[PDB]
């Protein structure tokens, strides 16, 4: 009925490490290896739980270390890139002039390296925008989620730019106001 | 602009710190990695750079990291021939012979040092409850060279004259120290523990971070310290 | 109260 | 461009409860690029390779009398512990669903009204959706686009009704959710 994923990796060449929680889908908190200090995914969690963010430091640091072991094992056997599936949703039925927020959803897709990009009228946005880690799924490929903030109207369209390896050309989900 | 100065409330107070003071003293009493002529051999995270330097004095470690704010920083120094000064830390010390890490650290060794073995003076003036006790000077190799190491020069000396630092509290409340440029250019760090029970030698350093040089012959310091009562 | 995480051990060099 | 081939690694600990912390089962796990190649179960007791390339590992990690014992109490230490300090704002975590009822923007064949049943912004994703014609279920023509996690702790989800609409006809779209303690109901008058 529940789980709880502790959920690591390591990506060489690009040096990428992360190190996260997970319930039931849902980030609980992720570990920032730069600023080394754990990250809630929720304001909230932080009041009533905690985490020492250096715990994690070290076992990416195994991780990497086995990376290169298998890696060497395998004859240098590389990954196959898998382009992921983007889908682009607002959180509630969008109403003109009412509150809303785009969400860019990246999924199934592997190595855990994305460029995501928001567009208004074919203009980049970078006002209000957030994003979450790679977060883990059962087949071992990943998801992600892209946030915009934004005023629904009849004249504003968006776009959402998605690159990955696996992708011979820059994928763009496009958006507008139709209910 | 320039780092504007600390205010009281803008300061740690050693009596709101309840750890081992033996544990901030630790990273500046005779303890720093130095090395000559040396470029980076691998790197763990892309911000950090990792360079095969020796512990002469105990053979604690050979490899040591470096951390700096970012990417940029890292990909500057990756390839180039250069010098580190650094204050250095164990505990929480992380990377894939003994290990040591630090933060900054880094200069560009082509041209910046003196013929002869000559070291430049720094001036550094002591201020304790806003009036000038005690004036002296530290040294470098290098024209331009990282706070951190004028910094961790400065507290060495303090820490034997005037016992900055104790194994239990110290005997100053607050405590900072401020760096002034021939350009008017102005910043300073905090001496003293962030509040609590536990001192985080790792997290206390990364304000080294941005790898901050200044120019040796004409940067001037200053040490503001308190003591609780006066 | 705080999260325990598990350990990662090293592979077989 | 950036050609160079990646290489990856991912170690994923997956704590498994059933009702509560009664039954809990831990699944270790080591993937290389998109394989996983050697696993702990605690259902198994010790280390098994999935792969030949996880073979080494499972031998090495099993000869290890200490990481096996420690391992085999981390349903407990691990598991059982992490639930417990999370339960208050996991597994008890509630937020009501926002539920509103309207015809489709596109409405295909003629006489024939579909209808929209938009529920949203909930927690946790377990929720039924029910459409009844005057009081009475309704099994064909009910249509969901399926359950979607927002990844913000919030799920929303989309179910439609095709009808044959008559003056008078009460459409009722019926929701059940942890988050109250009785149906919440949002009527369609035809």
């Amino acid at each position: 009925e529940h789980v709880i994923i502790q959920a690591e990796f390591y990506l060489n060449p690009d040096q990428s490490g992360e190190f996260m929680f997970d319930f039931d889908g849902d980030e609980i908190f992720h570990v920032d290896m730069a600023k080394k200090e754990t990250v809630w995914r929720l304001e909230e969690f932080g009041r009533f739980a905690s985490f020492e963010a250096q715990g994690a430091l070290a076992n990416i640091a195994v991780d990497k270390a086995n990376l290169e072991i298998m890696t060497k094992r395998s004859n240098y056997t590389p990954i196959t890139n898998v382009p992921p599936e983007v889908t682009v949703l607002t959180n509630s039925p969008v109403e003109l002039r009412e509150p809303n927020v785009l969400i860019c959803f990246i999924d199934k897709f592997t190595p855990p390296v994305v460029n995501v990009t928001w567009l208004r009228n074919g203009k980049p946005v970078t006002t209000g925008v957030s994003e979450t880690v790679f977060l883990p799924r059962e087949d071992h490929l990943f998801r992600k989620f892209h946030y915009l903030p934004f005023l629904p109207s009849t004249e504003d369209v968006y776009d959402c730019r998605v690159e990955h390896w696996g992708l011979d050309e820059p994928l763009l989900k496009h958006w507008e106001f139709d209910a | 602009e320039s780092q504007p100065d600390p205010m009281p409330d803008d300061l740690h107070k050693s009596s709101e710190f309840t750890g081992t003071m033996g544990n901030m003293k630790y990273l500046y009493d005779d303890h720093y990695v130095s090395a000559t002529k040396v470029k980076s051999v691998d790197s763990f995270f892309k911000w950090d750079l990792i360079y095969n330097i020796s512990d002469k004095k105990l053979k604690n470690y050979d490899k040591v990291k470096t951390e700096l704010l970012n990417e940029d920083l890292a990909k500057k120094y990756k390839d180039e021939v250069v010098d580190v000064y650094g204050s250095n830390y164990y505990v929480n010390c992380y990377f894939s012979g003994g290990k040591t890490c630090m933060y900054g650290g880094i200069t560009k060794h082509e041209g910046n040092h003196f013929d002869n073995g000559n070291l430049q003076n720094v001036l550094v003036r002591v201020y304790e409850n806003k009036r000038n006790t005690i004036s002296f000077e530290v040294q470098t190799d290098k024209k331009s060279v990282t706070a951190q190491e004028l910094d961790i020069k400065a507290r060495n000396f303090l820490i034997n004259k005037k016992n900055l630092y104790e194994f239990n509290s110290s005997p100053y409340e607050t405590g900072y120290i401020k760096f002034i440029e021939n350009n008017g250019n102005t910043f300073w760090y905090d001496m003293m523990p962030a509040p609590g029970d536990k001192f985080d030698q790792s997290k206390y350093l990364m304000m080294y971070n941005d790898n901050k040089t200044v120019d040796s012959k004409s940067v001037k310091i200053e040490v503001h310290l308190t003591t609780k009562n006066g | 109260a705080a999260y325990s995480d598990q350990a990662t051990p090293l592979l077989l060099s | 461009g950036d050609t160079r081939p990646r290489f990856l690694w991912q170690l994923k600990f997956e704590c498994h409860f059933f009702n509560g912390t009664e039954r809990v089962r831990l699944l270790e796990r080591c993937i290389y690029n998109q394989e996983e190649s050697v696993r702990f179960d605690s259902d198994v007791g010790e280390y098994r390779a999935v792969t030949e390339l996880g073979r080494p590992d499972a031998e090495y990690w099993n000869s290890q009398k200490d990481l096996l014992e420690q391992r085999r109490a981390a349903v407990d230490t691990y598991c059982r512990h992490n639930y417990g300090v999370g339960e208050s704002f996991t597994v008890q975590r509630r937020v009501e669903p926002k539920v509103t009822v309207y015809p489709s923007k596109t409405q295909p064949l003629q006489h024939h009204n579909l209808l929209v049943c938009s529920v949203s912004g909930f927690y946790p994703g377990s929720i039924e959706v029910r459409w009844f014609r005057n009081g009475q279920e309704e099994k064909a023509g009910v249509v969901s686009t399926g359950l979607i996690q927002n990844g913000d702790w919030t799920f929303q989800t989309l179910v439609m009704l095709e009808t044959v609409p008559r003056s008078g006809e009460v459409y009722t779209c019926q929701v059940e959710h942890p988050s109250v303690t009785s149906p919440l109901t949002v009527e369609w008058r035809a």
